[PDB]
């Protein structure tokens, strides 16, 4: 048993025709107080994978390490590490959700939650969540922290079901996941203007975009409110 | 403090039929008043003609159906790939329920198939592995809303035959696959209306001699 | 949960209800609160009933290799207490169960004793034991001899679990009889306690408090 | 207080209540009447916590006497038990509560009819055949149920209430010394000198 | 909350954010929290919404009806009607008001009132929860007699760095300007601020 | 619960889902959240229910009497200030959260207050178990200079977000527009997109199914002549 | 400890076509223990109906207290009070004790004598009104309840079938729960008569 | 479990032990004998927490019992406490003590003497003339103070016990349902059939 | 307490002031926070003194067994050891360590440790009670390769303002300068800093 001391908050993605997106923002906070402004929190594995961590930072670094580890594990004796036998999405969330069930049954856990993005051998889309309990969902979008409230239903509006996922293109798939950061930058006191972005495509690969911010903001508005009440 | 527990909701629903049997549940996966999935899988088929759910907390359930489904596969190593009788099924779970006693799987788990006679059963089991033969169970969140209504509609709880005035029951007719079905959905769409918890899709595992088939029902998404 | 025991002159007779909740909710009205431990030895469940199905299962396992080793039938003295030593290795770590361990051998006669999850076993002669006992109990106390008939003794067990079905909320469902002799225990069915509350009503004249 | 006992028979009702007073360690007395008369047809046995079970039952005692006196007119047992009950519902969302339970025996010269009402702290009042407070009603009920019938004698029924009080002494784990028992008919209360 | 009120050469700047926050999640991202109890008194409010609300209407109908009997009141005064509410009601308030005014006699004055009901006179004043990281910058920075071009951004670049620091604050960046002159509100947004 | 007010060109619309809930359970599918406290000053409750009814009926009422007093339509501040004053003198007890909406002589107003007595200004607000869903809507599509149209059609979709991603929220949405120099509309049950299937069975039992013991008449009427 | 289910006990109303109907169980009890099995949970004031669940001396205490009010309406208004009208009274005087509740789920029934139309509303223990079309309920199977009710209800259906489906939902809703039963009463409700059945229920 | 006497006379060790087991609410037994002999001339009586009571005093029995065996030797009474009070002591410091209270009665047939041993939970031994545990020697101790000399015949302190259990069934709460009584002497351990 | 450390062209600087408190006493007025683990390997110690001189004592340990099997470690390996200590023994440990180190390969490097054993390599970083009073200062102030003079006014002036806020800071700056040339040692009395 802890308390979590430098976090990361939503990580947000979701499906779409060809592959998958996930995002999250570049922060560390220290309660209240937004103390590191550079870090990384999502995390590629191989060329078909990306995890996305929130929760404890300290905890994000030992799974980091972690992962860094099976590939290299992978890679032992293993001709075909590069092809038949590299590691899948299904295989990388499944050990992760192996651990993170395993610490919480000892009372230990990786303060955790996490998204595993990714496309497997066959061309299928890949995307699960597991948290610190060891939980375990998938769905069309998913979304951790403050994006499971604020970001899934904008998402929803896109993909709301199994369905949808065909009719959905990755322009329209970025653009609401773009729209959703910021909407979680007016709304969440715990988030920064600046975040990272991945694609998984099933054609195109691994797209790895950072150093994004959140842009055209509507704050002119502000300008006419006055008071609380009866003030003028 | 750290609390390694959590509901994720949902509700189960067995029914033992004369040939037959079904294991229901609903398909959305909650926390809190937030929707996690809309479509999550909660009863599994485990092989040698068993289907099993394990509500409550979806971590705790999840191990368990994993560990069970495991449970069968070295039955067939160990005794010379031997079918594993509910019976025996229902027994083994107890002993892996029973096994964390003190650290309880926090789910409400239901078996269904058939017995060795082929006749329809079903098997309720309680977080620490206290279990049951039963012709019928509602379990999870719904579950209070469910059971009531299948005592009066399946075993005609509080039923009289028109004329004689209390005197004469309601004679225990045997119920058909499609009339099963039909007072599962009724249940559940019922319990959707007035349960928070319960809602999107509604999946049935039948059970039979021929093996296992699945059917799915939307349910209402509010 | 309402359960009794009380050896007579032809054996032991066993009644028990079958009401299970979880709170207010009644979880279960079919519920077995009589384990056949094996052909000769019963026990009944009351506490948790994880604890005493598991721990009495496991009980008819050990009473089993007692007589594979001795070549001879385990004595009701010793198989209770192997479950109550069972439970006292257990003691802190909160198992919940109050039974009974009835049975009938040549050496020993019809005995029952009592077993607890705080360690304690007790022979004895009659025994109540659930959130309905003191109802049982007040009808057992008053009609109990040692010269009862099966048949009267049987009707006194039923008619004690429905004393207390009626007035304890958190016991009822039904009824199920045991008798316990040399040979073995023998089922005397399940009376359900809806049907069998208005045939005792008329034919005994009780319950006049109540209208039918 | 511990046991307070009530049955209500053809032609009166009868109300039985232990003697013994427990000080924690002690048992400073054994021959305590855990009961006061309201008007000279009715009858109010009481128990609960110290202090309040007497003054209660005075004060309560002292409202009927005083109606009595101003009308000159014998309030019916019905009309007393509401009296109560109003009084004891009031106490209990009061800055300190009367905790007391009571039954209510009175024979209605009007309806020429035996009434037992009981009515707990909370002000829970129920016309019943036979009644009790605490755990008394764990032991006594299921004889109860079986023995009474609503045409039973006085004298059935306390031969009834002597059985209610032997499986009292066989299972209660206190000694609550034995019962006083008071009848109230059309003849007005009188006690059982011998039980 | 990031608040400050700042005196200069021809009279007093107020100075706050625009965020309000329910825990984590920011119930109002363009809150006003400069508010006025006279024609040139106004305060920056931090604590308790409520209270501080409560707080600055009952100080506005105590300073409404000086008014009406005994002509303007002093900046002075203004902070001992709020500093004799929050003392004498200490145990029930959670409000730490910063009291801003200009008058022609005394010209630009400042008046912190922090959560025991103390008041304490300064040249400038700073509260909130995202003041604690610009200590530091502040007593660095600032100077008296300031011009108004020099207040207004000493005030910015302050609450630049609190909102940057502190989560509790961000949005807007609202001013109140108080002169011989009259009234003069301004806004900043978060492009122009930010990239400071 | 999921509330909504959005302002617009010529006035303010104000929305709410129609589920009240006791914990998990519903208990009513089809609950009328939106409150009148003037003809044109409507607000809508979220947090307890009886509260909300509560505070807009006893500040309505003293609106009306104040209107007669002054032969003066009421204010939208005026309902803010008493219900403010109401509920900080109860320091959150009274747990009504509300978004209060209007148009009087002064113009069209929009505002929320806490159960503690804080108030705010805005041009799009949320509130209840949903309002993070319905603000997420709000931030997505909101502009300025709205027509009545898109308004209701925002405030509605906002509605909606909760209706389907909260649990607290659900069944209809009610919905009522304050236009100026206008009668305000109430528009209740204004979509009902949450009606229930049909059932796969009747379950209506056969005549003299159920046991009895008694009939009698019961006398309803009062003392009779004669 | 909790003292909406010390005593237990039942209430459900439903609407049929110019009809409604209202039932209860008859338990009470201290907890575990059964003390009576006559305990009626159903009022009337002229021609309006009110089921009281919960705290069983502030079932007795609002009844008497609504006895009271409605009488003295009477007096004054020279007319009995209607559904609606007594709806809001229950509402009011519930509030008025908002910090001190009674500890109660009151259900109202009747129909309105001018109208001719059926109405029920149900209420929490501070007078937040749940009007339904359909049905009420309340007290310890209140979800035991609302899943007999869901299913087995239908609209307009003739008052000696009405009686079957609510006394259906209240025998199956009561043998699910450990504190409601002992017997039960059902009220059927038409414009100027009224009908009152006793049940024959398990006594356990 | 409730009351234990014990009495030390001219020529034997007299132990009275309550009949009584409650488990809560009900009296669930009235003829538990709380006693376990050790040896011929040794008995132990005991009260204490359930189930820790006779699997202690059976487990000293058997140890007892061992010793008998290996050596064909009777312990001494002094003996048998000194192995029994370092057993509570080991265990009042152990993860789950025994909470157990004995007393030991015996006749030592090398020193011609009765002795009586008073040991608690604790492992806090005395030797003494009379003893008791629990709120047994609250009511007790006056009588036997007055009452008691060492020179007393057996059915002399018989007496003198009668006497104390009076006063015990007068002023304690609970009812014990009697005592068994048991004598220690030279000639080994008898109970008294009829008390 | 108020540490920092801060590369600059030539390497790096770590800096501290010297007070220990034991709740409002100063046990210690001349404290030494500047900890050496390895010849051009420092760290500057926050949080329980107890911890962070076992955590320093252990780490010291480590490098001294790393550079006679190994060669001289780095200080990222050095800042690893530091992690795995604080990041294994998390629920036993109070410790926020800042580790700065200088390579000739990679030059002047600053790693902090936080409360949770995370690891996060800066261009600078501060740490302690008295920081939050600066994160506006500093942030505004600093610049990359800076030279030695510039980057001792920055620390002395950030630790200065930490000192004259925070009552848990006080005493002597000191600092370590770590650059090719060597190991230098640097201290700064009150009478020099409090006038700036
Ligand atoms: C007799 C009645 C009786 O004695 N009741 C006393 C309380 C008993 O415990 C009730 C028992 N009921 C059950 O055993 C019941 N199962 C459970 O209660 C499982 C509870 C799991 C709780 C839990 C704790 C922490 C984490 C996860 C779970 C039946 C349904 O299994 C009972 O009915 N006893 C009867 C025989
Ligand atoms: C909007 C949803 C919402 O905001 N839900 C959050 C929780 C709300 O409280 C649910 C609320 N439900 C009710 O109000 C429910 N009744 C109560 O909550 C009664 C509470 C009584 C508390 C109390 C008072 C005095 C003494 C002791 C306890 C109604 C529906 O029966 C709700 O539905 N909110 C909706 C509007
Ligand atoms: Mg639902
Ligand atoms: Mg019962
Ligand atoms: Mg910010
Ligand atoms: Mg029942």
């Amino acid at each position: 048993t802890q308390q979590p001391i430098v976090t990361g908050t939503s990580v947000i993605s979701m499906k779409y025709d060809n592959g998958v997106i996930i995002a999250a923002d570049n922060l560390g906070s220290y309660g209240s107080l937004l103390r590191f402004n550079g870090v990384e929190r999502l995390i590629p594995v191989g060329d078909n994978t990306v995890v996305g961590i929130s929760g404890d930072i300290s905890d994000m670094q030992h799974i980091e390490r972690l992962l860094k580890d099976l590939v290299t594990e992978n890679a032992y004796d293993n001709p075909l590490a590069d092809a038949e036998e590299a590691l899948e999405p299904s295989y990388i969330f499944e050990y992760l959700a192996t651990v993170m069930y395993q610490r919480r049954s000892k009372m230990n856990p990786l303060w955790n939650a996490i998204i595993v993005a990714g496309v497997q051998s066959n061309g299928d889309q890949f995307l699960r969540y597991v948290n610190l309990l060891g939980v375990t969902y998938s769905s069309p979008t998913l979304a951790t922290g403050f994006g499971a409230h604020m970001a899934n239903p904008l998402l929803r509006k896109v993909v709301d079901r199994e369905s949808d996922i065909p009719k959905t293109t990755v322009q329209v798939a970025e653009e609401a996941i773009v729209n959703a950061m910021r909407v979680l930058y007016y709304r969440d006191a715990r988030s920064s203007r600046n975040f990272s972005l991945a694609i998984i495509d099933k054609n195109t690969g691994l797209t790895f975009k950072k150093n994004l911010q959140v842009e055209n903001m509507k704050w002119d508005f502000a300008k006419d409110i006055k008071g609380y009440g009866t003030q003028k | 403090q750290f609390n390694p527990y959590g509901d994720n909701g949902g509700t189960i629903l067995g029914i033992a039929g004369e040939d037959f049997a079904v294991l229901a549940g609903d398909t959305r996966n909650i926390t809190d008043y937030s929707i996690n999935s809309r479509y999550e899988p909660k009863v599994f088929d485990c092989g040698d003609n068993i289907v099993m759910s394990a509500n409550g907390f979806a971590a705790d359930g999840d191990a368990l159906v994993k560990r069970f489904k495991n449970s069968v596969k070295w039955y067939h190593f160990d005794h010379n790939d031997k079918k594993l009788s509910i019976n025996s099924a229902a027994r083994n779970i107890q002993h892996l329920l029973y096994g964390k006693r003190f650290f309880p799987y926090y789910v409400h788990t239901i078996i269904a198939g058939l017995d060795e006679d082929g006749k329809g059963a079903v098997y309720s089991f309680d977080p620490v592995g206290s279990y049951e033969r039963e012709q019928c169970r509602a379990g999870g969140a719904a579950a209070s809303l469910i059971m009531p209504f299948l005592d009066n509609q399946v075993n005609f709880k509080n039923q009289y035959e028109p004329g004689t005035n209390g005197k004469v029951k309601k004679p225990l007719k045997y119920l058909s696959v499609e009339e099963v079905i039909k007072l599962v959905r009724d249940s559940f769409t019922s319990a959707t209306e007035r349960h928070i918890q319960v809602g999107d899709g509604l999946e049935i595992l039948i059970v039979t001699k021929d093996g296992v088939r699945k059917e799915f029902y939307e349910l209402k998404r509010d | 949960t309402t359960t009794l025991a009380f050896r007579f002159q032809g054996g032991i007779i066993v009644a028990v209800d079958s009401r299970a909740t979880a709170g207010n909710w009644v979880a279960s009205q079919t519920v077995k609160k009589v384990i056949e431990i094996n052909p000769f030895l019963l026990g009944t469940m009351a506490g948790g009933a994880a604890d005493c199905q598991f721990w009495e299962t496991w009980l008819g396992s050990q009473c089993r290799l007692h007589e594979l080793r001795e070549k001879e039938r385990i004595s009701v003295a010793a198989a209770s207490k192997i479950l109550s030593n069972l439970v006292y290795q257990y003691k802190g770590a909160g198992l919940s169960m109050g039974t009974m361990i009835c049975g009938y051998t040549r050496k020993e006669g019809p005995t029952i004793y009592y077993v607890d999850s705080d360690g304690t076993r007790l022979k004895g002669d009659i025994f109540c034991v659930g959130s309905g006992q003191t109802f049982a109990y007040g009808v057992l106390d008053s009609n109990y001899k040692w010269d009862l008939s099966v048949e009267d003794a049987l009707y006194l067990g039923k008619r004690s679990i429905l004393a207390a079905a009626h007035r304890d909320a958190y016991s009822g469902g039904s009824v199920n009889l045991y008798h316990v002799t040399e040979d073995g225990w023998i089922y005397h069915g399940n009376h359900d306690v809806g049907e069998l509350f208005w045939k005792v009503k008329e034919e005994e004249g009780s319950f006049n408090n109540v209208i039918g | 207080m511990d046991i307070i006992l009530g049955i209500r028979v053809q032609d009166s009702v009868i109300l039985a209540s232990s003697k013994a007073v427990t000080r924690g360690i002690s048992v400073l007395k054994d021959s305590d009447d855990k009961t006061r008369q309201l008007s000279p047809h009715t009858l109010m046995s009481f128990a609960g916590e110290a202090g309040d079970t007497v003054q209660f039952a005075e004060y309560i005692q002292a409202n009927i006497q005083l109606y009595s006196i101003r009308e000159d007119y014998e309030l019916s047992p019905q009309a007393v038990s509401s009296f109560v009950r109003q009084e004891l519902a009031k106490s209990i969302r009061s800055r300190r509560p009367y905790q007391v339970n009571v039954l209510i025996g009175g024979y209605d010269k009007k309806k020429n009819k035996p009434e037992l009402y009981q009515i707990d702290y909370l002000g829970t009042k129920v016309e019943l055949p036979y009644g009790a407070h605490g755990y008394s009603g764990f032991y006594t009920f299921s004889l109860l149920d079986h023995h009474y019938r609503p045409d039973m004698t006085t004298e059935e029924g306390l031969d009834l209430l002597k059985l209610c009080v032997q499986e009292l002494e066989k299972r209660m784990p206190m000694d609550f010394k034995g019962v006083i028992v008071k009848i109230v008919d059309k003849d007005g209360i009188r006690q059982v000198d011998d039980f | 909350t990031s608040i400050m009120a700042v005196t200069f050469k021809d009279g007093v700047i107020l100075g706050a954010d625009s965020r309000t926050t329910t825990g984590a999640y920011i119930a109002n991202r363009v809150t006003d929290k400069l508010t006025r109890v006279h024609d040139k008194i106004w305060c920056c409010r931090s604590g308790s919404a409520a209270d501080t609300q409560a707080i600055a209407d009952i100080v506005q109908y105590h300073l409404e009806l000086y008014t009406s009997q005994y002509g303007t009141p002093s900046t002075e005064t203004a902070a001992s009607v709020f500093k004799e509410l929050c003392y004498e009601n200490k145990d029930n308030l959670t409000a730490g008001i910063i009291v801003a005014g200009y008058d022609d006699k005394n010209k630009g004055e400042v008046y912190t009132i922090p959560l025991g009901g103390s008041v304490h006179k300064l040249p400038y004043a700073i509260a909130g929860s995202g003041s604690t990281f610009i200590y530091g910058y502040c007593d660095k920075n600032f100077r008296e007699n300031m011009s108004k071009e020099e207040t207004v951004d000493f005030i910015k670049h302050s609450l630049s760095q609190a909102i940057k620091w502190d989560g509790s604050s961000g949005g807007v960046i609202r001013m109140v300007v108080l002169t011989a002159a009259g009234v003069e509100r301004l806004i900043f947004y978060p492009d122009e601020y930010e990239q400071l | 619960t999921t509330i909504v007010g959005v302002k617009f060109n010529n006035g303010v619309v104000i929305a709410a889902d129609t589920r009240s809930t006791q914990g998990p359970i519903v208990a009513d599918k089809n609950c009328a959240k939106l409150h009148r406290i003037s003809p044109k000053i409507w607000c809508a409750g979220a947090g307890t229910a009886a509260d909300t009814e509560a505070v807009t009926q006893l500040i309505g009422s003293n609106i009306e009497l104040h209107s007669l007093y002054t032969s003066r339509e009421p204010r939208v501040v005026s309902a803010l200030q008493m219900l403010k004053q109401h509920l900080f003198k109860y320091q959150g007890h009274i747990g009504a959260y509300l978004i209060v909406a209007g148009v009087d002589p002064t113009g069209s107003h929009l505002f929320s207050i806490h159960a503690h007595g804080s108030t705010d200004v805005g041009y799009y607000l949320s509130l209840g178990s949903g309002s993070l869903a319905a603000m997420a809507v709000l931030e997505s599509h909101w502009k300025q200079d709205l027509t009545k149209e898109e308004a209701i059609k925002l405030a509605s979709d906002a509605i909606q977000a909760g209706i389907w991603n909260d649990l607290g929220s659900g069944s209809n949405v009610d919905v009522c527009v304050m236009e100026i120099g206008k009668d305000a509309e109430y528009l209740r049950n204004y979509l009902t997109p949450n009606v229930r299937e049909e059932k796969q069975k009747s379950y209506k039992f056969p005549r003299g199914t159920t046991a009895v013991l008694k009939e009698s008449i019961v006398n309803i009427c009062d003392i009779q002549e004669e | 400890s909790d003292p909406s289910s010390i005593n237990g006990g039942i209430v459900v109303a439903m609407t049929g076509k110019d009809c409604v109907a209202i039932a209860c169980d008859l338990r009470l009890g201290s907890q575990s223990l059964g003390v009576s099995n006559k305990f009626e949970k159903i009022f009337h004031y002229g021609h309006v109906f009110l089921g009281i669940t919960g705290l069983a001396t502030d079932v007795t205490t609002l009844n008497e207290m609504f006895r009271y009010k409605t009488n003295l309406y009477k007096l004054k208004e020279e007319r009995a009070i209607e559904p609606e009208t007594f709806t809001q009274l229950v509402s009011s005087s519930l509030y008025e004790r908002r910090f001190g509740p009674y500890f109660v789920g009151p259900v109202v029934a009747g129909i309105n004598s001018k109208s001719g139309k059926p109405f029920i509303a149900g209420f929490d223990l501070i007078g937040c009104i749940d009007e339904a079309k359909d049905f009420i309920v309340s007290g310890t199977a209140s979800d035991q309840l609302f899943g007999m009710c869901e299913s087995l209800y239908e609209p307009n259906l003739e008052p000696e079938d009405l009686f079957e489906t609510i006394s259906q939902a209240l025998l199956n809703a009561a043998d699910r729960d450990a504190l409601s039963g002992w017997g039960a009463v059902v009220y059927i409700i038409k414009k100027d008569e009224v009908v009152k059945r006793y049940l024959k229920m398990r006594q356990d």
